[PDB]
């Protein structure tokens, strides 16, 4: 690409950056519990869990 | 004496196996399988097995 005639047409050469994209597919596994565990609330909770 | 006798036949197998691990390198050029990769110069002459 010629920047002199591109400056004549009205374009100015900006910054130059890289394309350091994607990578190794190393994995990991987690557990998502949904029901919260109440232990102090054994006195007054009724059956609102149901 | 038993230890001195077995140390002559314990060490070079260990050296050979760590050289086998040194011939391989966990690398990945571009969209590779992210593994294998051995150097052709560091292995010399070898078969498929
Ligand atoms: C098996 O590989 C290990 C690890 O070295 C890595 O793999 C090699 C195949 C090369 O690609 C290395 O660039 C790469 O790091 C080798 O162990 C290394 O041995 C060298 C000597 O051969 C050690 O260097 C010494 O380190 C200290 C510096 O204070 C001084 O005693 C010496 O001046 C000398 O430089 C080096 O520390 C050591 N470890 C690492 C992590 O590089 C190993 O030699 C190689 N092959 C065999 C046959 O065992
Ligand atoms: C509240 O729960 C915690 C954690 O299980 C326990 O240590 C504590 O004794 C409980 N307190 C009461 C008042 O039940």
């Amino acid at each position: 690409v010629d920047f002199e005639r591109l400056a004549s047409i009205g374009g100015i050469k900006g910054h130059s950056k890289l394309y350091k994209i994607k990578g190794h597919p190393t994995t990991k596994d987690i557990v998502i519990k949904l029901v919260p565990n109440l232990n102090n609330l054994t006195v007054c909770s009724e059956m609102s869990i149901d | 004496g038993y230890l001195n006798l077995i140390n002559a036949v314990i060490i070079p197998i260990s050296q050979s196996l760590e050289l086998m691990r040194n011939n391989v390198k966990d690398g990945t050029p571009n969209e590779n399988i992210f593994g294998a990769i051995v150097a052709g110069a560091a292995l010399g002459i070898a078969t498929a097995a």
